C-alpha cells in the first residue's frame, strides 16, 4: 500500500478499501508476490542450490548433492510455496563415506571396512603389524591398535603405523657405528665372537651390545680414560648448555625448535669426538618462573 | 487407581519408542502435571527433538517452564516453543501468570497448521500464528524422537506427571474441557 | 569522609571476588573507595612497568610481593571496622609485613639505581603507600638512603625550591 490522500486508516486485513476522491484514487495498491529466502542451509544439508528462475512465488529451485553425499528420491526440486517458505524436500542428500584408502603396514580387523558402503560414524579398528606401531607411544609401552572414523566432510581420519625405531647404540662405539638401515626396521649395526650382527627385531629389543671449551667446562675424574661421567656445566648458572651439531649457534635457534639436553661426554673408543665441546653451546637457559600465572616473553619458547 | 511419575532433577528422563508415528500436520498435547517449586531456567516437560541433524538441532516442538526475563530469571511461566523445518525463526508462547508450585495444572498445547494455542487449566492463554505448515517432512519421520521429562542437554524436570495424552489431530476448546472432565477414561 | 560507607562495600567486594590475584585487578578494584587510600594501583602498575630493568631475583621478589599483597588484600578484608584510620592502619600493616618478609633489602642491594631513579616526586606526597614504601626502603642500606636523598634533592631543584634554599645544610 502506498497511500496518497487519506484521513484515517483501518486494518481491513488481507483486502483493502480504495475510495475515489476528486478524480483520483486515494491509494496505490500492488499485490507483489511473496519472496522466499535464498536457500543456503536449513533445508537440505551439504548441497548446492542453483535456482534457474528466482526466489518468488511459483519459482522452483534445483539442489544437487556433494560428491561424497548420495541422493535418493524421484524429485530433486524445491518449491517456494504460498506461505513464503520453501516446501519439504522429497529427496535428501544422505551422507555416506566411501571406501577408506589403504593404510600401509596395517591389518583391517573389521571385515566391513574393506567394502565401499559406509555410514558417517562408522568405526574401523586397524591393528599395527609387528615391527610397526601407532605414533604417540615410546619404546617401552607398545600399542598396536587404533580406531578410525568417518568425519562430517565425508573422509576418514588419518592414521598410519610408523616403523618401530630401534634403540640407540651405547656411546662406547657410537659415532663410528655403521648400521645397514639406520633407525628403521631390520637395522644391522656393526662398526668397521660376541655379537657381530645386531638384529633389531619387531619388538625393538637389543639382543646384544657392542663388543670390543672456553664456555663449557667439564671435570672428569678419569680424565682422558673411558668409563667416567664428566660434570659438564657452563661458567654461569644462568646459562644452559645444549648440543647443536647441525651448525646452529646461540642466537640462531627459532622459537619452535626443541634442542636436546646436554649429555655428559663419555669417552668413546679413541678420541671422544661424538660429543664435541666446541659443538656444545651455552645459551640463555630457563628460569624458575613456571606455573606462576605470568607469561614470560624471554621464556616464551 | 491412578498412578503418577515423579521426575527428579538427578537426570531421570524417559524416551518414547519408535513404533508409534509422530504427528506431522496437527497435534494436541494434554498433560496433567504438578510442578515443584524451583525448576531450572530452560527446563522442559515434553519435547520433539531431532537426533540425525547437526546444522540446526532446535527443530520440533517443546513444552516446558521458563522465565520470560532471561537477564533476571524473575517469574517462571509455562511456555510452548515450535520451530518447523520450513520456518526460520522459533516463536515462543508464554502463559499469563506465574505457575503455582503446589497445584495440579491441566496443560494443553494445540497446533493445527496455522495457529498454535496454549490452554492452562482449560482457559486459552496465548495463540500465535507465525508457524505454518507441517512440522517435519515425512521422509525424516523415523529420525525425530519424543522425549519426556528432559532433553539431551540434561534439562531435567522436577514434579509429577499424571496422565499423558497426545493426539494426532488438533482439537478445539470443548474437546479439551471434555478430556479434562473425563480424566483418562 | 571518615567512613568507607560513601562507596558501597558490596560492589567493591564483588569486584574483589570476581577478579584474580595474579594481576593488578584487585588494586584496580580497590583504588576507587571513599577513604583516600589511592596509590596501591600506581605501585602495582609501575612495578610491572619497569620490571625489565630488574634481575631474576628482583623479578621474583616483585612477583612474590604482588602475590602476597593481593592474597592479603583478599584475605584480611573480611572482618574490619569501617573507618578510614583503621583502613589506613591495616593497609600499612599488610604492606609492611609483606615487604619485610620477602627481603626488600636484598632486592635493594641487588639493583638500587632503578629503584631510586624510577620514583616520581609528583603523587608521592599525597599517596600514603608511597610514603610507606619510601620510609621502609631507606632503612636497608646507607648508600640507598644517600641515593634516594640525592633524588629528593634533584626533585627539589626540579619542582619546589623552598626546602632547597631553606636548611640545605642541617647544622
Amino acid at each position: 500500500i502506498r497511500r496518497d490522500d487519506e484521513l484515517i486508516k483501518s486494518q481491513t486485513g488481507p483486502s483493502v478499501t480504495v475510495t475515489c476522491t476528486e478524480g483520483k484514487w486515494n491509494k496505490q495498491v500492488a499485490c507483489e508476490p511473496v519472496d522466499c529466502s535464498i536457500p543456503d542451509h536449513h533445508q537440505v544439508y551439504a548441497a548446492s542450490f542453483s535456482c534457474p528462475e528466482g526466489t518468488t512465488f511459483g519459482s522452483q529451485c534445483s539442489f544437487q548433492c556433494r560428491h561424497p553425499a548420495q541422493l535418493k528420491g524421484n524429485n530433486s526440486l524445491l518449491t517456494c510455496m504460498e506461505d513464503g517458505l520453501w516446501s519439504f524436500p522429497e529427496a535428501l542428500c544422505e551422507l555416506m563415506c566411501l571406501a577408506p584408502p589403504p593404510v600401509p603396514n596395517a591389518d583391517l580387523q573389521t571385515a566391513r571396512c574393506r567394502e565401499n558402503k559406509h555410514k558417517v560414524g562408522s568405526f574401523c579398528k586397524y591393528k599395527c603389524k609387528p615391527g610397526y606401531h601407532v605414533p604417540g607411544s615410546s619404546r617401552k609401552s607398545k600399542k598396536r591398535a587404533f580406531k578410525t572414523q568417518c568425519t562430517q566432510d565425508g573422509s576418514w581420519q588419518e592414521g598410519a603405523c610408523v616403523p618401530v625405531t630401534c634403540d640407540p647404540p651405547p656411546p662406547k662405539f657410537h659415532g663410528l657405528y655403521q648400521c645397514t638401515n639406520g633407525f628403521q626396521f631390520n637395522s644391522e649395526c656393526r662398526i668397521k665372537l660376541g655379537s657381530n650382527v645386531i638384529h633389531c627385531r619387531k619388538d625393538g629389543t637389543w639382543n646384544g651390545s657392542f663388543h670390543v671449551n672456553s664456555n663449557l667446562k667439564l671435570q672428569c675424574p678419569d680424565g682422558y680414560a673411558i668409563g667416567s661421567e664428566c660434570a659438564t656445566s657452563c661458567l654461569d648458572h644462568n646459562s644452559e648448555s645444549i648440543i647443536l651439531p647441525m651448525n646452529v649457534t646461540v642466537r640462531d635457534i627459532p622459537h619452535w625448535l626443541n634442542p636436546t639436553r646436554v649429555e655428559r661426554v663419555v669417552c668413546t673408543a679413541g678420541l671422544k669426538w661424538y660429543p664435541h665441546p666446541a659443538l656444545i653451546h651455552c645459551v640463555k637457559g630457563c628460569e624458575p618462573f613456571m606455573g606462576d600465572n605470568y607469561c614470560d616473553a624471554i621464556n616464551n619458547r | 487407581p491412578s498412578r503418577a511419575l515423579y521426575f527428579s532433577g538427578r537426570g531421570e528422563q524417559l524416551r518414547l519408542r519408535a513404533d508409534l508415528e509422530l504427528p506431522r500436520d496437527a497435534f494436541t498435547l494434554q498433560v496433567w502435571l504438578r510442578a515443584e517449586g524451583g525448576q531450572r531456567s530452560p527446563a522442559v516437560i515434553t519435547g520433539l527433538y531431532d537426533k540425525c541433524s547437526y546444522i540446526s538441532r532446535d527443530r520440533g516442538w517443546v513444552v516446558g517452564i521458563h522465565t520470560i526475563s532471561d537477564q533476571d530469571n524473575k517469574d517462571p511461566r509455562y511456555f510452548f516453543s515450535l520451530k518447523t523445518d520450513r520456518a526460520r525463526q522459533v516463536t515462543t508462547i508464554n502463559a499469563h501468570r506465574s505457575y503455582l508450585p503446589g497445584q495440579w495444572v491441566y496443560l494443553a498445547a494445540t497446533y493445527d497448521g496455522q495457529f498454535m494455542k496454549l490452554y492452562v487449566n482449560g482457559a486459552q492463554v496465548a495463540t500465535s500464528g507465525e508457524q505454518v505448515g507441517g512440522i517435519f517432512s515425512p521422509l525424516t519421520q523415523k529420525c525425530k524422537v519424543l522425549m519426556l521429562g528432559g532433553s539431551a542437554l540434561n534439562h531435567n524436570y522436577r514434579g509429577y506427571i499424571e496422565h499423558f495424552s497426545l493426539w494426532k489431530v488438533a482439537r478445539t476448546q470443548r474437546e479439551i474441557l471434555s478430556d479434562m472432565e473425563t480424566h483418562g477414561a | 569522609k571518615g567512613r568507607l560507607s560513601l562507596q558501597n562495600t558490596a560492589e567493591i567486594q564483588h569486584c574483589l571476588v570476581n577478579a584474580g590475584d595474579v594481576g593488578c585487578g584487585v588494586f584496580e578494584c580497590f583504588e576507587n573507595n571513599s577513604c583516600e587510600i589511592r596509590g596501591l594501583h600506581g605501585i602495582c602498575m609501575t612495578f610491572l612497568h619497569n620490571a625489565g630493568k630488574f634481575d631474576a631475583q628482583g623479578k621474583s621478589f616483585i612477583k612474590d610481593a604482588l602475590k602476597c599483597k593481593a592474597h592479603a588484600l583478599r584475605h584480611r578484608f573480611g572482618c574490619i571496622s569501617r573507618k578510614c584510620p583503621a583502613i589506613r592502619e591495616m593497609v600499612s600493616q599488610l604492606q609492611r609485613e609483606c615487604y619485610l618478609k620477602h627481603d626488600l633489602c636484598a632486592a635493594a642491594q641487588e639493583n638500587t639505581r632503578v629503584i631510586v631513579e624510577m620514583i616520581h616526586f609528583k603523587d608521592l606526597l599525597l599517596h600514603e603507600p608511597y610514603v610507606d614504601l619510601v620510609n621502609l626502603l631507606l632503612t636497608c642500606g646507607e648508600e640507598v638512603k644517600e641515593a634516594i636523598t640525592h633524588s629528593v634533592q634533584v626533585q627539589c631543584e626540579q619542582n619546589w625550591g623552598s626546602l632547597c634554599s631553606i636548611l640545605s645544610f642541617c647544622t
